[PDB]
């Protein structure tokens, strides 16, 4: 999944 | 503000179950509480990336720059964003769109991953 900060 | 952390936070290990419109709720009340902070914004992008529709993620990278730029928020951040635009066209297949896209996330903070990730961009482009 694309990161989340 | 500890709070606008911790509805963050709700929001990120809600996403990363897939729990999507609980992932979305949080970073609204993240984003009410603390509004010049790009990151709940960009979050909401990888939401509506995995949900799987490119073009409301796109917008929101979009908006996410904005709000970065505004602030005056972390290089890094602003080109994250540019790099998840250009995932979202690399999903599509759709590689020049990609490519540009991995370029204005370079040109605003280079990093190796973004940089790799364009390469195979132009080798996918090349070799069809
Ligand atoms: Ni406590
Ligand atoms: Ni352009």
């Amino acid at each position: 999944m694309e990161e989340v900060f | 503000s500890k709070q606008a952390l911790k509805e963050k936070e709700l929001g990120n290990d809600a996403y990363k179950k897939k729990d999507f419109d609980t992932a979305l709720k949080h970073y609204d009340k993240a984003k009410e509480l603390d509004p010049t902070n790009m990151t709940y914004i960009v979050n909401q992008a990888a939401v509506y990336f995995e949900k799987g529709d490119y073009n409301k993620c796109r917008e929101l990278c979009e908006k996410a720059i904005e709000v970065g730029r505004e602030n005056r928020e972390d290089y890094r951040m602003i080109a994250y964003a540019y790099a998840r635009i250009g995932n979202s066209y690399f999903k599509e297949e759709k590689y020049k769109d990609a490519i540009h896209f991995y370029n204005k996330s370079l040109a605003e903070h280079r990093t190796p991953k973004v940089l790799k990730k364009c390469q195979q961009a132009e080798k996918i482009l090349k070799e069809q």
